[PDB]
């Protein structure tokens, strides 16, 4: 491919295939020639290697750029290659750091250009590297290195590493060609096309994950020294057995023959330096378009039995397309109507029938069920039933997708939940994920029952274009059903391992506690007021508003706050925290008033967007429903709650008793309880409990474990002073 | 015997919302709501009776013919999904017989079944079916569009249209003339054409032929 | 109505110290529990304020409503094994053995037909001198 | 079933004298169960389990 600057010479290569099988695999390389005199280094060749890895890198991608537009036959693993002719003086680990922060910085235009190899030619002194880079998923990047060694007994040369991390080319000679695809990728290229990460990439993300937890955490606890990343994470795959039992097999990636994958995990965090166990599953997007069938339901309820049988969480990574449908073709092409009129088609048809030549060719499938008939003049095997000979397309699919709707509502009440939500959820998958109540969802990504199209197709309008209208984070983070939103996976894999991070290992454990580097004896610096505030600021803390540094403490440990749920029912603030090393659910109660909005539905042209001002120290509907779900999940998580009770008594008015304020604050009662840790309720300064906001988290509800203290500042009666002068 | 009774209209419903005085710039609307769908206030309502009679100690008798749950935004928003998982938290708690029965011109579809089927509660739940009943993931019209498009209603048409059948045979006969050749192609577009309302009507009759509970009775 | 009034600055180290101490008095209670399970919530309570005292002595007894001194001393009987022994895990396993012993009664007594049946088996791994005992009364 | 439930002192249910094997045996194994997981206690209840016998049954105790 001509272009600009043709010192990098651009090639498109397609893969060489034979004359029955078509080309799939179209790669673009690049090839670039880099002259230059020598250099001598006094340790001033450091600005010269930056700067044309910068410069050439950034040459390279865009001549690629261009010739990726200008054509259209989807390439997947473009390569960059970069030879120096001139020798530099060099430590070649610097080298290895230098390459690695420039190709870092510029990670993601890489990505977005598809450019998964690099290797840069340079001579040392003279001794030439080759260094080889991976770059896959936009989380980790792949830095080997290798001599070109002659000493071989014939005039062959070949790789020799150094050692530590030989890698994949050692020993293999340095004319090896380039490949055409492999097993993993043309699956994991699809995946990608997506939007969403392969299923057996998964593992390695939560090995990288748990390294930035283990740096994250190092600012709030005396940790021990980090193992090396070898023994961090090791997992063994489920896979079914003939009779339909786990088998713990481990194998290579990608020999997956159903959708769904799953996992026994063990490994070692900062809380848990000794392992401890989880159970991931996950659906392959890529194996018939999302869809469950019997297999993959059942794979999913004998994992779930597994862990409900050790007691170790469950983590579902949901990306699928609801339930498996499909249609009997086997009698598809063999059918004919009976027609009312066979010359005028357009005065009805009687029935659909086989002749006998086809109904003697499936008869012995069980295939379908038919009646012999005699009709104008012909034998006829009229249909009244199709079964299909294939299975997993039947109604198998609705009891089998029951069967594990069951089992997640058993499991939530017995382990820990927790679901992300990556590429889509639709339907039975849905539900699979509410029924953990734990969702994690990424950006772009969408749960609904029903989509766009079919609701148009019902409607008879083009009432809605994208089905992140009906499931998107804009609807499911706002009402309640979504917890966290993340922008990538892995950064959804990170916030469950954080979540983690507060809980027990298993049901049968206590809560971890850590060395907390929070003083447990110092004061708070931050003091509640009577004006408004944000309740955040007593709970973490604020910075020093008088100065530029300086950090104000607040009651729990600097840095462990993590709040969820955030932007539904705004008058009420839940979370988790660590209290010197504790970890502990956290309610608070906002005192600014907010504002609610209501989007407006397309489908109905008479609706309007509403803004609702919405008063702190006030339960309405959403907010005591809000309570309710932090206390039920906080009580099947296994932790204590801290709560700091400022609610002067539930909304009145004619608009949340219709909304039924008076059922969620009856749920709240039942809620507590049911509770099996401390409940700790704590009046801050400048707050009060009046009437019937008293009564619904009173000790007396569940006196084992409730209890209430008061600030000297503090309030607490049924009617405000001025209710009750207006009637004594 | 008594029991607790569970039934669904197919009726359309106006539910009128009322205005808060407190907020002058509010209204009272009235939304139409349809039957043979579960909205957040329906199964919210389902699952307080089922707990309800669950506690009272009695059998439930339910006669479902539920398409589906709304999908749309407002009842998104509405959280219709957590209801929808509190039927099923619900059902699991059963212990009182719970018998399913899907009367006549009555259908279950897609994530309506999912909710009630017996696999929750297998010690007590049973589903029976009538003759004239439906149940699938899917109506028939939302597998056509999926599984039976265009394409292949033409390639169904090429067997078993008469005219179309002659005008493609003639058409295969090598070097007619240039003439001929157009008119044929003219014939054939428009005869297809033509004919797609009518094979339409006959795909979908093919794709309710597998929703029907002769499959249901042989998968059990 | 309400168990103390505190002070904001130092709330953090009283629910800290509080925390702790619930939460071990949590785990011994559970061990109770699970020793004798038709005990109520007053009687499991009563017997770990009665052990306390006399293990420590009625001088110490005021050491009770300091969350912090009584955290240690729970601390010190549930953390450490083979060595000071835990004197609270040996009446546990007292409350363990005569519970176990009234379900073999009660069930006897409740159902005397089967009495011998089961007066074999319990007489088969026991002491040469238990058996005469057996044999003798 | 009915009949089986319904009607006592008579035909005397038959499927009343199953469970109450069924019950029987199950007393039986939570006494064996106990005594074998802690056989500490096994000479405590020995005694007044011998008590409301027949002498028969007690020269049984004595002999074997
Ligand atoms: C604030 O001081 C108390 C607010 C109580 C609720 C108010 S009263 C009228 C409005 N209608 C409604 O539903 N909530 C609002
Ligand atoms: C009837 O055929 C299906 C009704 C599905 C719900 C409809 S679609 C658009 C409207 N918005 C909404 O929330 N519900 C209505």
């Amino acid at each position: 491919i001509p272009c600009a600057n043709h010192k990098m010479h651009l090639y498109l290569g397609a893969a060489k295939v034979e004359v029955g099988t078509e080309v799939t695999d179209y790669r673009f390389f690049v090839r670039a020639i880099i002259r230059h005199s020598d250099l001598v280094t006094k340790e001033a060749s450091f600005e010269y290697l930056q700067n044309e890895g910068e410069r050439l890198l950034l040459e390279a991608m865009d001549e690629l750029e261009v010739a990726f537009n200008n054509t259209n036959v989807r390439t997947d693993c473009n390569h960059i290659f970069l030879n120096f002719v001139p020798t530099v003086i060099m430590d070649p680990s610097k080298i290895e750091e230098s390459v690695r922060s420039m190709v870092m910085r510029y990670g993601s235009r890489l990505w977005k250009l598809r450019v998964l190899q690099a290797e840069l030619k340079i001579n040392i002194r003279a001794i030439p590297i080759r260094l080889f880079l991976t770059n896959e998923s936009g989380y980790y990047l792949d830095i080997s290195l290798y001599k070109e060694v002659t000493d071989s007994r014939t005039a062959q040369i070949m790789f020799q590493a150094y050692g530590d991390k030989q890698g994949p080319l050692h020993g293999m000679l340095i004319n090896t060609p380039y490949v055409t695809k492999d097993l993993l990728q043309s699956k994991r290229f699809q995946a990608q096309s997506l939007g969403t990460t392969y299923i057996y990439d998964i593992p390695e993300m939560f090995r990288q994950s748990l390294i930035k937890l283990w740096e994250s955490m190092s600012t709030q606890a005396f940790l021990p020294s980090p193992p090396l990343p070898s023994d961090m994470l090791t997992y063994t795959e489920l896979v079914l057995d003939d009779q339909g039992q786990l088998v713990h097999m481990n194998r290579l990636p990608g020999g997956n023959e159903i959708g769904m994958v799953a996992w026994k995990m063990t490994f070692k965090s900062p809380e848990y330096p000794e392992g401890r166990d989880i159970i991931v599953i996950g659906n392959d997007i890529t194996y018939r378009i999302g869809s469950f069938g019997p297999q993959e339901d059942l794979l999913f309820l004998r994992a779930s039995e597994l862990a409900r049988a050790e007691g170790i969480p469950r983590i579902y990574v949901s990306a699928n397309s609801g339930a498996r449908i499909g249609l009997a073709e086997e009698i598809r092409h063999m059918f004919h109507v009976a027609w009312v009129d066979p010359e005028d088609p357009y005065k009805g048809y009687r029935y659909l029938y086989l002749t006998p030549q086809d109904y003697k060719r499936v008869s012995a499938l069980n295939s379908v069920h038919c009646e012999h008939v005699e009709d104008e003049g012909e034998s006829r095997y009229k249909i009244t039933d199709i079964i299909g000979k294939e299975e997993g397309i039947g109604p198998e699919n609705l009891r089998g997708s029951g069967m594990i709707a069951g089992e997640s509502s058993l499991a939530y009440n017995e382990i820990i939940t927790i679901s992300l939500v990556t590429c889509r959820a639709i339907g039975i998958g849905a539900y699979l994920v509410r029924l953990g109540q734990r969702t994690i969802q990424v950006e772009n990504s969408h749960l609904i029952l029903t989509g766009a199209g079919a609701l148009n197709k019902v409607l008879g309008r083009e009432v809605y274009t994208s089905n992140n209208q009906l499931g998107g984070i804009q609807i499911m983070h706002n009402n309640g059903v979504t917890h966290c939103t993340v922008c990538d996976d892995f950064e959804g894999v990170f916030t469950v391992l954080h979540w983690l991070s507060y809980m027990p290992k298993s049901v049968h454990s206590s809560v971890p506690l850590l060395n907390s580097k929070d003083p447990i004896d110092r004061i708070i610096e931050f003091v509640p007021t009577k004006t408004p505030y944000d309740p955040r600021w007593m709970l973490a803390g604020r910075p020093h508003p008088t100065q530029k540094g300086q950090w104000l403490s607040g009651f729990f440990d600097y840095g462990s706050f993590s709040e969820i749920m955030q932007p539904w029912a705004q008058t009420v603030v839940v979370g988790r925290a660590r209290l010197g090393g504790i970890p502990v659910g956290v309610v608070a109660v906002e005192t600014r008033t907010v504002e609610l909005s209501i989007p407006a539905d397309p489908a109905n042209l008479d609706s309007e967007a509403k803004i609702i001002q919405q008063a702190g120290q006030v339960w309405f509907p959403d907010s005591a429903f809000k309570t309710y779900q932090a206390i039920k999940d906080f009580n099947r998580e296994g932790l204590p709650l801290m709560v700091f009770a400022n609610w002067r008594g539930f909304s009145g008015g004619m608009k949340d008793m219709y909304d039924q304020v008076l059922k969620f604050g009856a749920y709240i009662v039942d809620g507590l309880r049911e509770c099996c840790q401390p409940v700790l309720v704590y009046i801050p300064p400048q707050a009060e409990l009046r009437g019937g906001s008293w009564v619904v988290i009173d000790s007396s509800i569940n006196p084992r474990h409730m209890e209430m203290y008061a600030d000297r500042e503090s309030r607490g009666s049924v009617l405000e002073p001025e209710g009750t002068v207006e009637i004594k | 015997i008594p029991v607790g009774v569970v039934a669904v209209e197919t009726r359309t419903v106006e539910l009128s919302i009322p205005a808060d005085p407190a907020n002058l710039d509010s209204e009272a609307k009235i939304i139409q709501q349809a039957g043979q769908v579960w909205f957040p206030d329906s199964a919210f309502k389902t699952y307080q009776a089922i707990k309800d009679f669950n506690r009272e100690g009695l059998p439930l008798m339910v006669f479902a013919n539920w398409r589906g749950f709304s999908g749309g935004m407002k009842d998104m928003y509405d959280q219709v999904l957590k209801f929808g998982a509190y039927i099923v938290d619900g059902l699991r708690e059963c212990c009182q017989p719970v018998l399913v029965y899907i009367p006549p011109q009555a259908e279950l579809r897609g994530g309506s079944w999912v909710v009630i089927d017996s696999s929750i509660n297998p010690r007590h739940m049973e589903m029976y079916a009538d003759r004239e009943s439906r149940g699938s993931v899917l109506e028939p019209e939302g597998t056509v569009e999926i599984k039976f498009r265009r394409k292949d209603l033409v390639k169904t048409m090429r067997r078993v249209d008469p005219v179309y059948i002659h005008l493609a045979e003639r058409l295969g006969t090598p070097e007619l003339s240039t003439a001929e050749r157009k008119e044929l192609e003219n014939k054939l577009k428009e005869r297809e054409e033509f004919l797609i309302p009518i094979y339409h009507q006959v795909a979908v009759q093919f794709a309710d032929l597998h929703d029907t509970p002769g499959r249901m009775q042989e998968k059990g | 109505v309400i168990s103390d009034i505190l002070d904001w600055k130092t709330s953090r180290t009283f629910f800290y110290w509080r925390l702790r101490r619930l939460l071990l008095e949590d785990l011994v209670k559970k061990k109770i529990h699970n020793a004798n399970p038709e005990l109520t919530d007053g009687q499991i309570q009563a017997m770990l304020r009665r052990w306390f005292v006399e293990v420590e002595g009625t001088v110490k007894a005021y050491v009770w409503d300091n969350n912090k001194d009584l955290a240690e001393w729970l601390e010190k009987q549930l953390t450490e094994e083979d060595g000071v022994h835990s004197v609270i895990e040996e009446n546990i396993k007292c409350i363990s053995r005569d519970y176990v012993l009234k379900q073999i009664r009660s069930l006897v007594q409740a159902n005397p037909e089967v009495a011998m049946d089961s007066i074999i088996h319990m007489t088969q791994h026991i002491s040469p001198t238990q058996r005469a005992e057996v044999i003798r009364i």
